[PDB]
């Protein structure tokens, strides 16, 4: 089979820079017989370039496809925030039709601190004997973030589940949710719950908490 | 405009069978080759099957002898009949249209297929109201915890779609053979709790369509 390779999982760029997204085929696919697709978050893929270098209808020429044989490049000159997407190559020289694993284009923006919110378990969940404490860390940049949970001041690690959004095409930020799931049995016996975040923008960790002797 | 609408997604047990369908609109169906491409967790796009405008047929090696692609041009419909399904078959399935070479110039919305012996389970939907200190900043963030459902997907909207700015819905995490998802919405603090905020959750696999109001607690 023809193996299609994209060496870069992630490429990060500020608006205005030149980005080169590369693709390698394991065998000569010629002309073209190489296609580029663009997949924006919350969308299905769209055809971007075909025959290595021909732009599809609606694609601006700040997008340039080049190469032949085994080495291909999609250049986005003067990249815009609009271009936030995953980019995949595909060969159509022979069967099976094969794809690269994609390169995600991250749009650099000014550093942004997360807005952190913590939520006690709902009374409804507690009635069924479970207690999930939820922490949202929304609209931050850059993407790297670490969350620690504490219960009455002591760090808790088991029962923590994290999930991340992709970069938002509207403000170029990330968001993350962290959920600490305990039994109600255990939840009942403690008063203080704390979500603690460390980020590029933090010095001391960002601390969000609640005590239970309350509303 | 060109439309490709996939159907038949859902949950099937290992060794089972399933038929996906795709209804095409907006072009002369018989002028175009059609294909299935899937995207499975942890993997990039993976081409599965192709059929010519009238009949020439190609399969990925991984599905040969198990899957059958067919089309009915009188009904503008593409089919993928799947047999002896395995866990590895779990993926989003896109129906795609070619031009005159095997370049897919149009992709459908995608249908989600899950192969597993776990049973269909409706989600429990929990309202997440903030504690006292987290109200009456300029903004307030509310949440919705969608817990213990199977299989994917679930859809979440806020106030039937009205609030969509300020929403973050997080990818599901599969734990305990069950999915858990969360969603937040951030509104002006003048808005809630003076007006009602509701998260609406649909789980088509279990015929669940739940509306959960976010109520502030009592002191």
């Amino acid at each position: 089979d023809i193996v299609m390779t994209q060496s870069h999982k992630f490429l990060s760029t500020s608006v205005g820079n030149r980005v080169s997204i590369t693709c390698k085929a394991s065998q000569d696919v010629g002309i073209g017989l190489v296609s580029w697709y663009q997949q924006k978050p919350g969308q299905s893929p769209k055809l971007l370039i075909h025959w290595a270098s021909t732009r599809h209808t609606g694609v601006p020429d700040r997008f340039t496809g080049s190469g032949s044989g085994t080495d291909f490049t999609l250049t986005i000159n003067n990249v815009q925030s609009e271009d936030l997407a995953t980019y995949f190559c595909q060969q159509f020289s022979n069967y099976p039709l094969t794809f690269g694993s994609g390169t995600r284009l991250e749009i650099k923006r000014a550093d942004a601190a997360p807005t952190v919110s913590i939520f006690p378990p709902s009374s409804e969940q507690l009635t069924s004997g479970g207690a999930s404490v939820v922490c949202f860390l929304n609209n931050f940049y850059p993407k790297d973030i670490n969350v620690k949970w504490k219960i009455d001041g002591s760090e808790r690690q088991n029962g923590v589940l994290n999930s991340w959004t992709d970069q938002d095409s509207k403000d170029s930020t990330y968001s993350m949710s962290s959920t600490l799931t305990l039994t109600k049995d255990e939840y009942e016996r403690h008063n203080s719950y704390t979500c603690e975040a460390t980020h590029k923008t933090s010095t001391s960790p960002i601390v969000k908490s609640f005590n239970r002797d309350e509303c | 405009e060109v439309k490709l609408v996939e159907s038949g997604g859902g949950l099937v047990q290992p060794g089972g069978s399933r038929k996906l369908s795709c209804a095409a609109s907006g072009f002369t169906f018989s002028d175009y080759g059609m294909a299935w491409v899937r995207q499975a967790p942890g993997k990039g796009p993976e081409w599965i099957a192709f059929i010519s405008n009238l009949s020439r047929i190609y399969y990925a090696d991984t599905v040969t002898g198990r899957f059958t692609i067919s089309r009915e041009n009188d009904k503008n419909t593409l089919f993928l009949e799947m047999s002896s399904l395995r866990s590895e078959d779990s993926a989003i399935y896109y129906c795609t249209r070619d031009d005159g070479y095997y370049r897919v110039d149009y992709w459908g919305q995608g249908a989600t297929l899950t192969v597993s012996s776990a049973k269909t389970t409706p989600p429990s939907v929990y309202p997440l109201a903030p504690g006292s200190a987290a109200q009456t900043n300029s903004m307030v963030t509310l949440g919705c915890l969608v817990k213990g459902y199977f299989p994917e997907p679930v859809t979440v909207t806020w106030n039937s779609g009205s609030l969509s700015s300020g929403v973050h819905t997080f990818p599901a995490v599969l734990q305990s053979d069950l999915y858990t998802l969360s969603s937040s919405v951030t509104v002006p603090s003048s808005t809630w709790p003076s007006e009602t905020v509701t998260c609406n959750v649909a789980h088509p696999a279990s015929s669940t369509k739940v509306d959960k109001k976010i109520v502030p607690r009592d002191c």
